[PDB]
């Protein structure tokens, strides 16, 4: 598709009206009428009104008289806003009223007006000779050949030319124009050669490839600047032409060579016309921006002035040498001669040259316009990199970037209010358990748990999680915007804990509108409100399962039993109001009203009573082990007594807490108390806190006690740290390959060219990179990238230094972001619940293995896309055997993996696990390849296979990841789950198939049949600790809820020989 | 005060870029003529739109000139010296044959509107009464008639002296372009390699007899206390159209005397000119 | 050069901006949550919109007149293509949202507006990943390299991938390409919906059997061809998705998509330009395919349409005014006219019957009238 | 011109805006990526109208208010 | 300074007192003559503190 296929035209002329219809030409009749008569608009930003008449009247000069209308006086009447339709229309229609056109109306069709001298004319007020000649005899107007219209005048006054003011395009500027345009008598070629050459020799003069009415006609500066910015309107629109001609596509071109050609003019004009005959590639690109035309061209002129390609720069070179030349590839060239052919006597400009195109091969990325990029780095590339010198970044102000401690939680209303269970699981709690226990629970509290679990839990604070959310729902009730709810709804629930004001609905499903002039305002919430909340909604589902509405039974009470102001009651008061006969009071020690205030054990003689109970007694106080012992004993006691549904708080749960807390329910006569373990989404995220749940049945319950909980297990794991917690840096310098920082985030900028280098460098950190320039006009490109463990994990294991430093290069200027908006980074991204414990597993797995001695590999089966890197040592060799897994030759050779890229057969026979190795199963174990679920008989079935093939090698270590069955009892019973499931029994994991889940009883049971040694561990609360403080990831409240029970029941089987 | 602060926070002048776009200094200083031969331009005239000065634009609009810019073409046959490679000028009014209206007394008609609505509202801003407000709009209108009375003159009467005297011999410079905008005389000097050069304009400050101060003060008398042969016309003064003869022989006389004036010098400079040296080592690469 | 004259994108816009300025007004009002009418709204503006209640949509806030949204040429195939996995997943459907806890992939990306739109289509639905990732990638969408990175990890219910080299390439190296392209696509996901640039039965047919050298995955496959990609172009979206059973018949051969590419070919004439008559020789038969246009005096009228019957099969004919005695005519050039009044020399004509039509009898229109170089035909 | 009601947005939108759209502060765009302005020294001269000796050094020579090393700021 | 900063404070002063001043006028119902008379001696001595 080589060839050009434009059809040409003098468009120009085809705009010239025939002379009867010169008389209706501004529709006196009709008002004008917008996008057809006329186009305003009213830029509010700057500020500006911009009139444009459509039609002939585009090329309008006014006369000083027409100046003199209402209409052009309209702008200074509305400085600020835009000018009413009505105003506008009246004032342009009167004054188009009064503009009238001398012409004589003819019958030969062939007959065209000469609306140029026309209306130049008549702004004269036919002052000037050629205004002279159009009042006398106006029949001159009226012309058959486009050009003897002219000649017909040239010669009636005998002048060689007509200087002819041009209009601007906008109607309200008044402004002095830039040039204006002479037309020459120059009837044949030969004239237009001895005027171009004549012209050659006089200051500021230039013209056009081709001329309209045939005419030769000139355009004349009145300074440099001008003539400047006219050549590079010109050049932009050649541009854009040749463009859309070498896309192939039919195209009315007005003029085959849109661009000026100057034959008088300063150096910077002359190079303007040089890299504007180039047509060069950066346009295509947008490299170039556009928003300081000119500016840009001259850049780029200087760049061809010096060019590396040798051939641009002789190129260009000789172009500016002979700049009144005109410069077109030969596809133009085709165009001109079919031009000529269709029109003999057609002039175009006599001095032209043919240059090839010279071909460059860069392709630029580039897109102006907003938006960050945000880059995938990749871990290698064709470029080597050799001993690259550090790469600082600089000082950026909070206009542009800043860094918020923690990102708020997005989140649904409903899932705030769920919540998970733990059931006990023990049948008994023999003395010896009870010893080791309390030992455990007494060296655990005499020490205070770890530091750095105690800082995530004093940042990641709920209140400020959940307040962007609950904010919202007070700025759209505020404006009446929310509407339709259900009574009990938790919606409703979230409403009345955003706003103090009562609510109440006009009938069903229908909020009430505001009072005229009313804004109540938002209610006060401590930290611990929304989890007294979900506590209310927790026992309401504990009640009864299938519930929808959340409202208390009428003639019902509850006790909310430590208490402050507890700003819950009061939400939790307005929530029922619609209810008849709703006790509901806090009782703390520090009560304020409408809260009774009272210790706990309660006074002999008070008498309290309720079908709920939600303690949350917590002693401020530092004191003894036996003292909050005996305490919290007797909160629970009294709790249990006085409710048929008590809802505790447990400030330090360990097993021994917990089961004297059975024990003591034992030994209160004649009930049997059910009980639960259980755990808000409203809570912090990190405390271990936990909510025990107490309730009457008639039947004694079997299995009473607790052992290795999950809830427990959150608190027990944690202790005091060997290491201070991991404070999150901000790096600036960059080495190349350097392995040195600490966990944190990349942050900066760089010059735009020094930028492709500096991602290339920090691909061997982080995983990802955000970048962008403020704007078009500052050079310094803002980037921000948090280190990712894994990236270390995989670019360190071999010391080259490969990267696409070649494609980044593409990037430069333009192809790497622009955001005049503030942008705010956080030190502390949201993650997933399953991400995060796979995370956790990695950590578990990760410190397991520095421990093991001598193994010459790690081998990930199920490996992905590389996800258990974080996992292997630098040294030791990695494999990974998934089927999905994508081959890089290139970056396994380079940094030392395997891939087996097959299906791994687990088979007795078939499987051939060496010596010296540590086999990964994690996670799949549960599926086949394709992705379906493979049943659980037959996981146990491969799991044996898996113990019994790595029975005879002397040494190797697997680990066997799995979901036990008990998880899929317990979100049965729960709430909190927006990731996992229970599809028909079997658990359903992020977008994963629904899976059935081992018994733990009967793999342990198992492989001691097999006689292998195994030690079925999971990660614990260190470990959590270690991936966020690692990752940069805080982990969210429904993530918070789900996370132990959640954890506890993906055991890692760990195979050893 | 508000449009004027935001007016000159952009700057109190500026300069054109080799790119053609215009740069704004950003401070607010008092004007020198001794910047007319810098690359500096006042601000007020450089008719870029400003988003809340819109009164200050609109109002220096009424400072652009109504006039056109003839080529000095009797000039350039007669080969008459000219230091602009296309020569011309800027002639301030044009002529105004058979029209009913003037069109350089309707630009004033529009100028004195925008005017009244300034001074109206500067007026009620200073809650001033009503009789004094009238007698500025009245005194106004009044030079709106003495405008046009007068404007019959200036147009088709003094526009031919200004034409006719713009192909006089030694009227060898361009005056203007029309943009107050852009217009910035060209300056040659006199350099030599060996000396500072001499600019031929200069802010010497010697009066030449009071010749370059600038009363605008003499727009009153035209205006109103002065008679024209063409406004007379209800006695009809016959024109005047006077003899080539004396200005020629003048112009001639100072193009025979400041033509030989520098003849000895060029003459003993020409000799010269290849006598100006530089003091250079001659190191020998090879012996003998 | 009909492919590049044709663009879809001009095709469109008088259909989308009517229902910008429509919607602007308030004046638009039904539609399913679901429904194409919904997202063409989604297509049309930049602001998020919302149903009040069931079928009706949010009444503008009082001031408020948001900004079309910004489509490039290639944004409405990208939705018409959502449109089409939509179809493709099940073929009762009538709403066209993403179920909730799902995910798409529009692969190839600049700014790709779509994704914007259709994240915007979807707010009202729970949990649904929608991202571009293209190699010139601006964000939302991350910038990445095809095949991805051995790393990094992506998966989606949907991929549809719109990738395609802008440098000129060796044929080797643009089919190991698009066969890496078409793999990664396959592999990725379970309804990919990849662009061919150059569907040659050989590219087609390397495609499937590259899908049948993959384990343990039979993949069935189709071509497809959306309404909103342009009319001309012989680019091609292979439509790939695993089953239970090996398909019968995977191969392709003389398929219509295929050979809508296969067949074009060099041409031995340069392509006709559409020219514009005004001279009416009587009885010629030498014009190019165009249209005549111009006009004549009212009284040479009935003879001019008398001559041009020779040509054209019908022919438009006005006068601006009862004052203005030209008489304006349009009338394009038919080839079935020319094959039929060229068989014999004789020239025939209703003349009689035009000279009837002088001087009220042929039209008066003082709008301005806009005919095409290329009419619509079904 | 509001003793005792709040000032309506328009008016306060439009007059922050306008007395926004007045100041202006004294500057040198560099391309050094180190480099910070001294936003202190800047505002302070401005309200002085450059008239105090840091005013002056700061209307003589912008480019003093940018700076690398914070301290060196004002050291200089 | 193009501008007195100490001349400009005034000059806020006087068009402060000149409210002042203008509404005890309205409030007296004094005429119009006298109270522009008020706004001229105040801008008069602007300019004199200039
Ligand atoms: N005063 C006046 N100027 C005209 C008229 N028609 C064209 N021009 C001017 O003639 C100049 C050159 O004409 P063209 O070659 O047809 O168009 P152009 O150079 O691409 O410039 P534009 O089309 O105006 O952007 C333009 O700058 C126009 O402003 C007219 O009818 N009246
Ligand atoms: N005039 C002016 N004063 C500043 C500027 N920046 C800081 N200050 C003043 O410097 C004083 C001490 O600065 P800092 O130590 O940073 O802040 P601070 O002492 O805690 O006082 P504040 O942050 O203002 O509450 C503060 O009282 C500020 O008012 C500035 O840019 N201009
Ligand atoms: N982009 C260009 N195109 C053509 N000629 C150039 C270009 N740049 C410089 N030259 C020539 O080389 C000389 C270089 O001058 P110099 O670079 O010092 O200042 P300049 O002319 O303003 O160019 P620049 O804008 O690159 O500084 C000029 O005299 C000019 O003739
Ligand atoms: C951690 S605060 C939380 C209270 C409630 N969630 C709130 O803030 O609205 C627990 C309160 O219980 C109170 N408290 C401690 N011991 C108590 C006791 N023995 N009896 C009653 N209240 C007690 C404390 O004063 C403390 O303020
Ligand atoms: C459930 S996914 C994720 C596993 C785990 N999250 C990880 O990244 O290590 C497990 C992967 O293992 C692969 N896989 C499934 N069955 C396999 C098998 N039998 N042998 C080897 N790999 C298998 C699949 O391709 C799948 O992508
Ligand atoms: C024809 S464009 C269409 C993209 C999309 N339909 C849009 O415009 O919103 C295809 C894009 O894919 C990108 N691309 C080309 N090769 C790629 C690759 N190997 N991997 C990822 N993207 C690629 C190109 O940069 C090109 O911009
Ligand atoms: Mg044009």
């Amino acid at each position: 598709m080589w060839h050009y296929t434009s059809i040409n035209n003098d468009t120009r002329v085809a705009l010239d009206p025939k002379p009867n219809q010169i008389r209706t030409i501004t529709k006196p009749n009709t008002v004008p009428q917008l996008g057809t008569d006329y186009l305003y608009t009213f830029n509010s930003q700057r500020r500006s009104h911009t009139l444009r008449l459509l039609g002939p009247f585009q090329y309008f000069n006014f006369s000083e008289t027409d100046r003199g209308h209402p209409l052009f006086r309209l702008p200074l009447k509305y400085p600020s806003k835009a000018i009413p339709a009505d105003e506008l229309i009246d004032n342009l229609h009167s004054w188009m009223r009064s503009v009238h056109l001398l012409h004589v109306r003819s019958e030969d069709n062939t007959l065209r007006y000469n609306w140029m001298l026309g209306v130049y004319a008549r702004s004269t007020n036919y002052t000037t000779p050629v205004g002279q000649l159009v009042v006398n005899a106006p029949a001159i107007l009226n012309y058959s050949n486009p050009q003897d219209a002219f000649n017909s005048v040239f010669v009636a006054l005998g002048i060689d030319y007509i200087d002819i003011p041009i209009t601007n395009s906008n109607i309200f500027d008044d402004s002095s124009t830039p040039y204006n345009v002479r037309i020459w008598h120059a009837p044949t070629m030969t004239e237009v050669n001895h005027i171009l050459a004549l012209m050659r020799k006089s200051t500021l003069v230039s013209t056009h490839s081709s001329w309209h009415w045939n005419v030769l006609h000139t355009f004349h500066y009145r300074s440099e600047s001008d003539m400047i910015d006219h050549f590079a309107a010109k050049i932009l629109e050649d541009w854009r032409q040749k463009e859309k001609l070498d896309k192939g596509a039919l195209v009315e071109a007005d003029r085959v060579i849109q661009r000026l050609i100057p034959l008088s003019s300063s150096t910077y004009v002359q190079r303007l016309a040089a890299i504007g005959a180039l047509y060069p590639n950066e346009f295509t690109e947008n490299v170039l921006d556009l928003s300081r035309l000119s500016t840009a061209l001259l850049q780029l002129s200087d760049t061809y002035y010096q060019h590396a390609n040798d051939q641009l720069r002789r190129l260009y070179r000789r172009m500016y040498n002979d700049s009144r030349t005109l410069y077109m590839t030969q596809r133009h060239q085709e165009l001109l001669l079919a031009q000529i052919t269709a029109d003999p006597n057609i002039l175009l400009y006599p001095y032209t040259y043919i240059f090839t195109t010279i071909p460059t091969s860069m392709n630029y990325i580039s897109n102006t316009g907003q938006g960050r990029i945000k880059h995938s780095l990749t871990v290698t590339g064709a470029t080597e990199h050799d001993t690259v010198a550090d790469i600082v970044l600089g000082q950026t102000g909070e206009d542009v970037i800043t860094i918020s401690m923690v990102e708020p939680m997005s989140i649904a209303v409903e899932d705030m209010y769920g919540y998970v269970l733990d059931t006990p699981t023990r049948d008994i709690w023999p003395a010896d358990e009870q010893i080791e226990q309390k030992g455990d629970a007494v060296a655990l509290y005499d020490t205070k748990t770890s530091r750095a679990l105690g800082m995530f839990n004093n940042t990641v604070r709920i209140d400020d999680l959940l307040s962007p959310l609950l904010s919202l729902v007070y700025r759209t009730y505020i404006k009446g915007d929310t509407m339709t709810m259900t009574q009990g709804s938790l919606d409703h629930l979230t409403l009345c804990a955003a706003v103090d004001s009562d609510i109440t609905f006009v009938g069903n499903r229908m909020i009430a509108p505001l009072p005229e002039g009313y804004i109540p305002k938002p209610m006060h919430r401590n930290n611990s409100t929304m989890k007294m909340l979900s506590l209310y909604v927790a026992l309401k589902k504990l009640e009864n399962f299938a519930t929808n509405s959340y409202l208390m039974a009428p003639d019902t009470s509850i006790i909310l039993l430590g208490a402050e102001r507890e700003p819950a009651v009061n939400i939790l008061r307005r929530f029922n109001r619609n209810v008849s006969n709703v006790r509901i009071i806090g009782m703390g020690d520090r009560a304020v009203e409408p809260n009774i205030r009272v210790r706990v054990p309660f006074p002999i003689d008070k008498n309290i009573s309720a079908d709920f109970i939600i303690c949350d007694i917590n002693s401020y106080e530092d004191q003894s082990f036996e003292s909050m012992f005996s305490e919290t004993i007797s909160v629970v006691t009294t709790c249990a007594s006085a409710a048929t549904r008590a809802l505790v708080k447990i400030n330090h749960p360990s097993e021994y807490m917990i089961n004297s807390v059975i024990e003591r329910l034992s030994q209160l006569g004649g009930v049997f108390y059910h009980t639960a373990l259980l755990k808000t989404a409203s809570q912090n995220p990190y405390s271990y806190e936990t909510y025990i749940y107490i309730t009457p049945i008639a039947a004694a319950v079997r299995f009473p006690f607790y052992s290795n909980s999950a809830m427990i297990n959150r608190y027990m794991t944690a202790v005091a740290d060997d290491e201070m917690p991991i404070i999150p840096s901000i790096h600036t310098v960059i080495k190349g390959h350097s392995n040195t920082y600490s966990p944190g985030l990349f942050c900066g900028c760089v010059d735009v060219q020094s930028a492709p280098l500096a991602l290339s460098q920090l691909k061997s950190y982080c995983s990802e990179a955000t970048t962008w320039r403020v704007d078009s006009d500052d050079n310094l490109v803002n980037i921000i990238a948090r280190i990712d463990p894994a990236r270390i994990a995989l670019e360190f294991r071999t010391r080259s230094n490969t990267s696409a430093y070649h494609e980044y290069q593409r990037y430069v200027p333009n192809g790497l972001g622009f955001k005049v908006r503030k942008t705010r980074e956080f030190r502390y991204m949201h993650r997933e619940v399953t991400f995060i414990h796979k995370l956790m597993m990695y950590a578990l797995i990760r410190e397991q293995i520095s421990l093991t001695e001598n193994m010459t590999q790690v081998v990930s089966i199920g490996g992905r896309n590389l996800a258990d890197i974080s996992v292997v040592p630098l040294n030791m060799k990695y494999v990974v055997i998934d089927p999905a897994t994508r081959i890089e030759t290139l970056t396994q050779e380079k940094k030392n993996i395997e891939v087996q890229s097959r299906p791994f057969q687990f088979d007795a026979a078939n499987m051939d696990l060496e010596n010296n190795s540590i086999y990964l199963f994690i996670a799949v174990i549960m599926n086949e390849p394709n992705g379906a679920a493979t049943p659980a008989r037959m996981q146990m079935d491969k799991i044996r296979n898996v113990a019994t093939a790595m029975l005879t090698r002397t040494n190797c270590v697997a680990y066997i990841s799995f979901y036990e069955a008990g998880i899929i009892t317990r979100l049965d019973q729960s709430t909190a789950h927006k990731t996992i499931r229970v599809e028909e029994g079997r658990l359903k994991v992020a977008n994963y198939v629904p899976v059935d889940t081992l018994v733990e009883a009967d793999v342990t049971l198992m492989l001691r049949d097999i006689g292998i040694t195994h030690e079925i561990i999971r990660p614990s609360t260190p470990e959590l600790i270690d991936a966020c403080s690692n990752y940069g990831i805080r982990l969210g409240s429904t993530g918070g809820a789900v996370l132990d029970v959640f954890n506890h029941y993906s055991p890692v089987i760990k195979l050893v020989r | 005060p508000v449009e004027y602060g935001i007016f000159v926070q952009r700057g109190a002048t500026y300069t054109i870029n080799a790119a053609g776009e215009f740069e704004f200094s950003g401070r607010n200083e008092k004007w020198d003529q001794a910047l007319y031969l810098s690359e500096h331009f006042p601000a007020l005239f450089s008719d870029v739109p400003l988003a809340g000065a819109n009164t200050i634009i609109a109002i220096m609009r009424l400072f652009t000139p109504q006039g056109f810019l003839r080529t000095d073409d009797l000039a350039i046959a007669a080969n008459f010296p000219r230091a602009s490679r296309n020569p011309q000028t800027y002639i301030p009014y044009t002529n105004q044959r058979g029209t009913v209206t003037n069109e350089f007394a309707s630009r004033f008609r529009t100028i004195v509107a925008t005017l009244a609505n300034v001074v109206n509202e500067r007026a009620v801003q200073d809650d001033m009464q009503k009789a004094t407000r009238s007698c500025t709009k009245q005194w106004l209108r009044h030079l709106e008639t003495q405008f046009d009375n007068i404007a019959v003159a200036h147009t088709d009467h003094l526009s031919v002296v200004y034409a006719t005297m713009s192909n006089f011999m030694l009227n060898f410079t361009n005056n203007f372009s029309g943009n107050h905008a852009t217009f910035k005389p060209d300056q040659y000097v006199i350099t030599s390699p060996e000396g500072s050069y001499k600019p031929i304009i200069e802010r010497q400050g010697e009066t030449v007899d009071g010749l370059t101060i600038i009363d605008t003060s003499i727009v009153w008398p035209i205006l109103c206390q002065c008679t024209y042969p063409l406004v007379r016309q209800s006695i009809m003064e016959e024109i005047v159209y006077p003899d080539p003869s004396t200005t020629l022989s003048q112009s001639l006389s100072v193009a025979q005397v400041l033509s030989k004036l520098t003849l000895p010098d060029a003459f003993i400079n020409m000799i010269l000119s290849g006598g100006d040296s530089v003091v250079m080592r001659t190191y020998q690469t090879e012996a003998d």
